[PDB]
């Protein structure tokens, strides 16, 4: 499953360089991954920090320490994870994802289109989740096999029912754990039922599926059954060639 | 009345809302934008944090005002 392994590399390598970090945080959606320039992209932030030192009236390092900075690695939460992730698949010479172009589907579309997949295609899903105050990426490689494993990739600021988890922690403990269309569609369905399955999420959510650490009362109740859910197809080797070309900053 | 939500690359957010909104609502409009869930999302206000339920006016958020949108873990 060659895809898992791209976005752990991916991972591992932005927790280590500066580079690859800007490019996991950065916020030029209308650029394409390949095509982003570390050097602008961290000349911008201490513009920004800057600019905001002599707004505040205070030192750069003060607004430092409340903003973050260039010179160090910054872990993001779900949603910026999940956005460069969809960009790692998607993205190339004629394509850049940006969430607010993405066509969502309803919960019965959804159903739908994942009920019905080829077996030779890959697809990729980028999930907000109302209830959860979460985003997160599910990878639906092409498979031979008579239904469909699919991965589940993200992190989180952990102020919600689930708690904080850091990308590459993530990729590297639990990212591989394989889940069924069925597995999905229960916690669509069932986030919004009177009952919730504490378990079900752990298994799903938490890097040690550790039921323990979830807090049931951070449910965000009336959004249970609000979702963004957009859909893509992918070839594998758009992927590839992502990666390649970032290995090489 | 518009008001400038900025990441940590400079990057400017115009969002327009009314006094009595929710600093809540200011973060569905960033969402909207952005597609970062609002719980995911930490808005500073000068230095400091705000609670999502109070409103723009408690907060004393005007016209031109101007947020910063931080998006990395604790």
């Amino acid at each position: 499953n060659p895809s898992i392994q791209h976005v752990q590399d991916f991972a591992t390598l932005s927790a280590r360089s500066l580079r690859a970090n800007v490019l996991l945080n950065s916020d030029d959606h209308s650029v394409p991954i390949h095509a982003k320039n570390p050097s602008e992209l961290l000349e911008a932030i201490d513009n920004n920090i800057s600019q905001t030192a002599q707004d505040w009236g205070v030192s750069i390092q003060e607004v430092e320490v409340i903003l973050g900075s260039s010179k160090r690695i910054i872990e993001p939460v779900a949603g910026v994870t999940a956005n460069t992730i969809m960009k790692l698949f998607l993205d190339n010479d004629i394509f850049s994802y940006s969430f607010e172009k993405g066509q969502s589907l309803s919960l019965s579309q959804l159903q739908e289109r994942l009920a019905s997949l080829p077996a030779h295609k890959n697809f990729i899903l980028r999930v907000n989740d109302g209830g959860l105050g979460h985003a997160y990426v599910i990878d639906f490689p092409a498979t031979t096999n008579p239904s469909r494993d699919a991965f589940l990739y993200q992190s989180d600021l952990g102020e919600g029912v689930t708690r904080e988890v850091r990308f590459e922690d993530w990729m590297t403990q639990k990212a591989s754990h394989p889940i069924s269309l069925d597995d999905i569609n229960t916690h669509f369905i069932g986030i919004a039922q009177d009952q919730i399955d504490l378990a079900h999420i752990a298994k799903l959510f938490d890097v040690d599926g550790n039921v323990k650490m979830l807090r049931a009362d951070h449910l965000i109740s009336h959004k249970t059954s609000e979702f963004n859910f957009q859909l893509f197809e992918y070839d594998l080797k758009n992927l590839e060639n992502n990666m390649s070309i970032i290995k090489t900053h | 009345m518009l008001i400038k939500v900025k990441t940590l690359t400079g990057k400017e957010i115009e969002i327009d809302i009314e006094p009595t909104d929710k600093v809540e609502r200011i973060k569905e409009r960033v969402e909207e934008k952005e597609g970062i869930p609002p719980q995911q999302q930490r808005l500073i206000y000068s230095g400091k944090q705000m609670n999502d339920e109070k409103t723009a006016a408690d907060y004393k958020i005007l016209g031109g005002s101007v947020l910063h949108l931080v998006l990395a873990l604790r």
